[PDB]
Parts: structure tokens; C-alpha cells; sequence
């Protein structure tokens, strides 16, 4: 079998690209083991329904991304923070993009992706809570962020919730991770207002005999 | 057992001039890893499995081989590239190269001097180390005629030097003239001179008594 | 989160042993080899040998085979090395590190100073480095301090308890008589100092020696 | 925006929740903000309930309602509460076991 050890990292965290764990961009599996005391070292974040996540990227057997060109008109794109260094300076989850406003406007974004291929695709997304309402205004103008994102049958809208938290790794504000397939001929489109952490591309979907185990085991 | 005769064994380069060292095993590998090592740090991860960048190293470093020979290349050196990197092989009870020092090369400065006297302290449990200290010049080349000039008969001194600045990339560097307190208390004034490539006319600071 | 804490710095005599600890953290002990290497004073890195905590498979390098012993306890998360009859030879900086099987995720500890020596522990006798007065090139005041005559290594200075962090030099000992001696300076602008404060720390943990110069005129 | 440290060798239970006003008026006229929210979070999970404003069947005599919710801290973590409005806050903890324990829907004679 393919046994490929997470280390530090959990298979998430692979996804996602924390830092540390940036050494999995492209990693297929049998089995993908995970270890008890793997940790993460990257913006503070949180995944509604993570086991699900997990389970399917684990029998998905594949991390192989494909950057797409999404185009996010009048918002900064590519933002970092101190809480997950890319090296000696900030940075953040490689597969993810933080639009943040542009000069003082952060414009209504509705952009969409169609899926032409012959494949599934899978769209990691996420929305940024503030921990205050100034970072709330501060960072995306408008006093109420939103993030609707949607395939032609199903649809997901995510409004961000200001308030403090447990510091970790200095911040008390949070990213909520999700996710969107989309099947061939279908197409995705994502609209937001405000408190996006944008896609980059999608993750190609298998079918095969791949799983993930939790264990501390020497290979 | 699989001896790594890595050896440029010292570098001097200029920012933005290409680098590159090699390593070679005494036998046969599948894969070199290096390490990096700057001064009093342990060695950091900066290429393994020959070709891959670990964590934050920089894209300007690379590395390849295949067989025997197998190298380190720097498209363009920069001052915090100044370290000290050995190559690691693994292919059996695994072994290090003797390293590079890597040391890069910047304008010449000149030696900032201060001189200092016995204090009163380490004067009254009978002993009399007088300092002096050459800060962030360059070259590493310099030359410290202590004895007061005239007298300067070398032999009560003891010196050293730090190792090149990642920033500064300058150099430093400290001299002790030790007497046994009454005998320092016995003689003239007390000069520590200095030549350095900046100059023909040597530095000097001074003090005059006891 | 990886962090192997090694033990202190040590001190034994020829002949006798040393060990040195390593509290691994931040990753399951029992799932990693650590491995054990050295660093003697111009002569490059030196692999001892290796164990996988809790089936001990040890591999040792020939050279130190029934010389060094690996150790390592589960529970404590700690994994041990002990040398034997020692040398000046084994005088180094040792370090443990969690190289895995993929690099990328390396680990290596602070390092453990083993001094080998008959010399005894010697305090260090801290003075003070003040300019008397001519001070023309008064920019920035140059000062320092004068650790004499302590044993063994090694010895920590500081200015303003970690403040004066910036133009400070700190050269390395020297060893006469068996007894070691070192400088620091530090380089503060002109305004702030003549008639400051400016204190140096210095700290010699073999001896429990803590000093703290305040340089004055 | 208050917090309470697990620091004890045990998981705690917080039960807390929200309260849902039957009209804007007693939502202004109790919390005065127009919306309320509440935010509880331990350092991994979080949750934020919007409370909402309407008419229900009366019980009791009122129409307006309180949803509960918990939140198990586990030793070594931190509890923190954010609320601008209409939180039913928690007084402590319920200690957590293990065992052999269940419940059962029944009408027998004990
Ligand atoms: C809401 O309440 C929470 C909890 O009281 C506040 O969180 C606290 O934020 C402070 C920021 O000063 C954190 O301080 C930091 O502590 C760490 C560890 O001690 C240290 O590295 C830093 O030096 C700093 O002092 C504090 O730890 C953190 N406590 C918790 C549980 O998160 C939050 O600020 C409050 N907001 C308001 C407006 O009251
Ligand atoms: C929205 O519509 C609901 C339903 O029509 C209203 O609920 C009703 O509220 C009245 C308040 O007068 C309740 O009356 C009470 O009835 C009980 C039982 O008959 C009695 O004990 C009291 O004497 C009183 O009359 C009524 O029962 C209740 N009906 C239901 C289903 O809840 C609600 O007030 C409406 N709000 C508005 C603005 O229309
Ligand atoms: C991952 O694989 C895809 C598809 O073959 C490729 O285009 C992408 O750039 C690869 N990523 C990396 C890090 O090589």
C-alpha cells in the first residue's frame, strides 16, 4: 500500500497548505496516517462538519490542485498574517486567497468558474470572523460581510460572526473553512460582499481503495 | 564509510555573484542533503533529497547531483546567505561534509577603536586587564600594535573575533593587555594601536595614567 | 510545536561518563528515530548513533560502538545518551535531532556544551568597562565588560537585560591557565549614557554566578 | 466578553443560550441593541447564534422563546463568551464522567 505519513501535519492541514505542511502539495495515498500529537501553525480556523471533510479528501486519495484564474476585481488578493509565517514573514494557507478591500472600496464580488472537464472538482473555500467590528469595517468596508457560494442545484450562504476568541497564535479572530463539488457541466459561482478567503482552484476528485488511519506507529 | 569531501572550503562572494559548491561521496548516494549554519545555532534543514528546499530557504538556492559529485548553487549570494553549509549523506550510517564557510564580501570599513583601563575593581585583587575594541571593520585583515607604540613589545595580549555579521557583514574584534596591577601602576601612558587597510596612519585611543 | 530541550551544558573529568538528555515535544516520541550528533571545535559534524524509542533499535556508528549507549523513556519523553570514558577528544557540542524520513520536517536540538577536564569551576570576576572622558567621537558611546577568569564554558552576557539587543559584541573566550576569559561590548548613541544606566548581565550557570554590571563613570 | 480556563484534570460542560424576543419592542426594550448575537468558544470550536424576533404559540403566557446550547471545555482549554444581547448565561459547569450510565423511557413501577 501507499502509506504516506503526515508527520507533523494532518491531512487537512495538507489541504488547506499550512506552511509546515506545504511539502504535501500534490500527495496521492493508499493510506494516508495521521499522528497523535500533529499540529498546526497557521491562521486560527475551524472546519463546520470537519470529519466530512477529512473523510472525503481521505478516500479521495489525491491532493493534486489545479490553480484556476479566478478574477477578484477591486479587492486586495493574496493576504498573509504574522500567525502563519511563510518563512520569516507572514503568509498564510497556500491554497487560499484573502481578499481584503482596495484603497477604501470593497466592491460586490460575483465571479464564476464552469466546470468543462470530464472530472469532479472540489472548491475549498472559507469566511473571516473579526474579533471587532473596527477589523470588521477595517478590512471589508461594509459592516456585514456575506459568502454565498453556489452550483447550479445547491447553494451556501456563510455570514461571518464578530467577537473575540481564545488568543491562538496571537489572533482571537477565526477563518470557517468550507467546501463546494462541483460536477462536470455544472458551473460555481461565488458572490460576497465581504469576509471571503477565496479559492485558487480545485482539487481533482478520485474514486479509488485510499483511507487515512490515525496512529503512532513506525513505518 | 561514505566519506562527503565537500570543499570549497571558504567562500568570499559579492551580492548577486552566483555561488555554488560541490560535495562528493566515497562510494555511491541516491540523495544529499544540506545544512545550513550560521554562528552559534544548530544546523537548519536548508536542501534535502539533493533537489527539494526545505521550509523558507529561499528560491536563489538549489542543488543537484546524482552519482558522486553532487553541489549547492546560489543563483545570487545575498548577506544573509553568509553561513557555513554541510552536505548530509544518508544512504547507510550517515555522514557530513566538512562544510563551506560561505562569507560574502561588502565595502571596506574602517576599525571603530575604544580603549579601556583597569578598573578600579579588578585593579584592587592585584590585576590589570586593559581592553581594546576594533568594531565592524573590513576586511578581516587588521593589525593591533599594543605595547604602547615605541615599547610595543607584544607579548601580555590576548585577542579574538567574532566571525562575519549577517548584516552588518562586518567584522570585530577584541584585545586584552593584562599586568600584574603595580607593574601597570609602574609605567607611562598606555596606547593601543591600530592598522587597517582603510588607512596608512594607524587608530589610536589612549589614556594616560597610572 | 517540535522541540527537543536538551540537558545543560556538563563537565567530567577524563575517564569518567557523561549524559546528556532530550525532551522531545510537539510530535509522538515513539514514532521517530532520534538520532545523535556531534560538533567538535573545527572538525565538523560527527554522527554517533540513533534509537527508536520504544523498541530500541539503536544503530551506532563503529567509532563510538560500546563506548556510547542509547537510552530512551517513553513516558518522560525523554531519550538519553551517555558517553564513557572520556577524552579531551569528546569535548563538543552535542546535539539530538528528529530528521524523520522526509528532511523537510528536521529537527535539531540547542546543542549540550560537554567540556571534558580536571579543572575545577571557577566563578567569573565581571568589571566594569567605562571611558574615562576623552570621548571626541561621541556619536554613540561604546562601552563593555570584562568576564575573567571562569571555568568552564560557557558564560552569557547581556546589556539591559535583553534591551540593548543591537550593536553588542560578544567575542569568544579565550582559555589561559585553564581558566577562560571573554569581553562584550555594547554601543549606545552618545545622549543616552553619561550618567545613564547601562548594566551588563553576565551569568555563569556552572558555578551559579549571576552579575550585573551597571557601568559608570 | 468574559472567559473562564478549564484548569482542572476534567472536562467541563457549559450549558448555556439564547433568547428569541416575541416582538422588536421587548428586543430593544431588554437587550437594546436591535440584534443580539451570541458567540461561544473554546480555542478550536466556536458557535454564534443570532437570536429571532416573532410571534410562537403562546405557552405559559408567552410567545417568545430560549434556545439551549452547550459547550464541553476540555482541561488545559479556555471558555469565552461574546454577547451584545440576549444571552441566557451559564453559572458554572457540569462535571463529565464516563461509566456505565444511560436513561429509559418507561412507565414501569419502580
Ligand atoms: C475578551 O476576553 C478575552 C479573554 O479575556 C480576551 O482574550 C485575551 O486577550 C489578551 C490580549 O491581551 C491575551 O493576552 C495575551 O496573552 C498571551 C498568553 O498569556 C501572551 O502571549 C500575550 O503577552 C498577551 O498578554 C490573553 O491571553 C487573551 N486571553 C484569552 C483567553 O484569550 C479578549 O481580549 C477580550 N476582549 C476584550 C475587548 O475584552
Ligand atoms: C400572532 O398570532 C398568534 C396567533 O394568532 C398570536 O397568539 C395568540 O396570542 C394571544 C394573546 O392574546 C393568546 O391569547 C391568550 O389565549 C389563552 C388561551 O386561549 C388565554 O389564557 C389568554 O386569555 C389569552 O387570550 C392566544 O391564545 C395566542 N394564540 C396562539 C396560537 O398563540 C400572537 O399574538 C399574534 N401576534 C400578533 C401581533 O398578531
Ligand atoms: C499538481 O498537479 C497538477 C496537475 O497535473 C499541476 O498542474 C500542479 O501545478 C501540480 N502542483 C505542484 C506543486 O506541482
Amino acid at each position: 500500500h501507499r502509506i504516506l505519513d503526515g508527520i507533523d501535519c494532518t491531512l487537512i492541514d495538507a489541504l488547506l497548505g499550512d506552511p509546515h505542511c506545504d511539502v504535501f502539495q500534490n500527495e496521492t495515498w493508499d493510506l494516508f496516517v495521521e499522528r497523535s500529537k500533529a499540529f498546526s501553525n497557521c491562521y486560527p480556523y475551524d472546519v463546520p462538519d470537519y470529519a466530512s471533510l477529512r473523510s472525503l479528501v481521505a478516500s479521495s486519495g489525491t491532493l493534486e490542485f489545479i490553480t484556476e484564474g479566478f478574477t477578484w476585481t477591486g479587492v486586495t488578493q493574496n493576504g498573509g498574517s504574522n500567525a502563519c509565517k511563510r518563512g520569516p514573514g507572514s503568509g498564510f494557507f497556500s491554497r487560499l486567497n484573502w481578499l481584503t478591500k482596495s484603497g477604501s472600496t470593497y466592491p460586490v464580488l460575483n465571479v464564476t468558474m464552469p466546470n468543462n472537464d470530464n472530472f469532479d472538482k472540489l472548491y475549498i473555500w472559507g469566511i473571516h470572523h473579526p474579533s471587532t467590528n473596527q477589523e470588521q469595517t477595517s478590512l471589508y468596508v461594509q459592516a456585514s460581510g456575506r459568502v454565498t457560494v453556489s452550483t447550479r442545484r445547491s447553494q451556501q450562504t456563510i455570514i461571518p460572526n464578530i467577537g473575540s476568541r481564545p488568543w491562538v497564535r496571537g489572533l482571537s479572530s477565526r477563518i470557517s473553512i468550507y467546501w463546494t463539488i462541483v460536477k462536470p457541466g455544472d458551473v460555481l459561482v461565488i458572490n460576497s460582499n465581504g469576509n471571503l478567503i477565496a479559492p485558487r482552484g480545485y482539487f481533482k476528485m478520485r474514486t479509488g481503495k485510499s483511507s487515512i488511519m490515525r496512529s503512532d506507529a513506525p513505518i | 564509510q561514505i566519506i562527503l569531501t565537500q570543499s570549497p572550503a571558504i567562500m568570499s562572494a559579492s551580492p548577486g555573484e552566483k555561488v555554488t559548491m560541490t560535495c562528493s561521496a566515497s562510494s555511491d548516494i541516491s540523495y544529499m542533503h544540506w545544512y545550513q549554519q550560521k554562528s552559534d545555532t544548530s544546523p537548519k534543514i536548508w536542501i534535502y533529497d539533493t533537489s527539494k528546499l526545505a521550509s523558507g530557504v529561499p528560491a536563489r538556492f538549489s542543488g543537484s547531483g546524482s552519482g558522486t559529485s553532487y553541489s549547492l548553487t546560489i543563483s545570487t549570494m545575498e548577506a544573509e546567505d553568509a553561513a557555513t553549509y554541510y552536505c548530509h549523506q544518508r544512504s547507510s550510517y550517515p555522514t557530513f561534509g566538512g562544510g563551506t564557510k560561505l562569507e560574502i564580501k561588502r565595502a571596506d570599513a574602517a576599525p571603530t577603536v575604544s580603549i579601556f583601563p583597569p578598573s578600579k575593581i579588578q585593579l584592587t585583587s592585584g590585576g590589570a586587564s586593559v581592553v581594546c575594541f576594533l568594531n565592524n571593520f573590513y576586511p578581516k585583515d587588521i593589525n593591533v600594535k599594543w605595547k604602547i607604540d615605541g615599547s610595543e613589545r607584544q607579548n601580555g595580549v590576548l585577542n579574538s573575533w567574532t566571525d562575519q555579521d549577517s548584516k552588518d557583514s562586518t567584522y570585530s574584534m577584541s584585545s586584552t593587555l593584562t599586568l600584574t596591577k603595580d607593574e601597570y601602576e609602574r609605567h607611562n601612558s598606555y596606547t593601543c594601536e591600530a592598522t587597517h587597510k582603510t588607512s596608512t596612519s594607524p587608530i589610536v585611543k589612549s589614556f594616560n595614567r597610572n | 510545536q517540535v522541540q527537543l530541550q536538551q540537558s545543560g551544558a556538563e563537565l567530567m573529568k577524563p575517564g569518567p561518563s557523561v549524559k546528556i538528555s532530550c525532551k522531545a515535544t510537539g510530535y509522538s516520541f515513539s514514532t521517530y528515530f532520534i538520532e545523535w550528533i556531534r560538533q567538535r571545535p573545527g572538525h565538523g559534524l560527527e554522527w554517533i548513533g540513533e534509537i527508536l524509542p520504544g523498541s530500541d533499535n539503536t544503530n551506532f556508528n563503529e567509532k563510538f560502538k560500546d563506548r556510547a549507549t542509547f537510552t530512551a523513556d517513553t513516558p518522560s519523553n525523554t531519550a538519553y545518551m551517555q558517553l564513557s570514558s572520556l577524552t579531551s577528544e569528546d569535548s563538543a557540542v552535542y546535539y539530538c535531532a528528529r530528521p524523520t524520513g522526509r528532511l523537510w520536517f528536521s529537527y535539531w536540538g540547542q546543542g549540550t556544551l560537554v567540556t571534558v577536564s580536571a579543572a575545577k569551576t571557577t566563578p567569573p570576576s565581571v568589571y566594569p568597562l567605562a571611558p574615562g572622558s576623552a570621548a571626541q567621537t561621541n556619536s554613540m558611546v561604546t562601552l563593555g565588560c570584562l568576564v575573567k577568569g571562569y571555568f568552564p564554558e560557557p558564560v552569557t552576557v547581556t546589556w539591559n537585560s535583553g534591551s540593548l539587543s543591537s550593536g553588542v559584541h560578544t567575542f569568544p573566550a579565550v582559555l589561559q591557565s585553564d581558566l577562560y576569559t571573554l569581553s562584550s561590548s555594547v554601543t549606545v548613541p552618545s545622549s543616552p549614557r553619561p550618567s545613564e544606566t547601562v548594566t551588563c548581565n553576565v551569568a555563569h550557570p556552572a558555578s551559579s554566578t549571576k552579575v550585573d554590571k551597571k557601568i559608570v563613570p
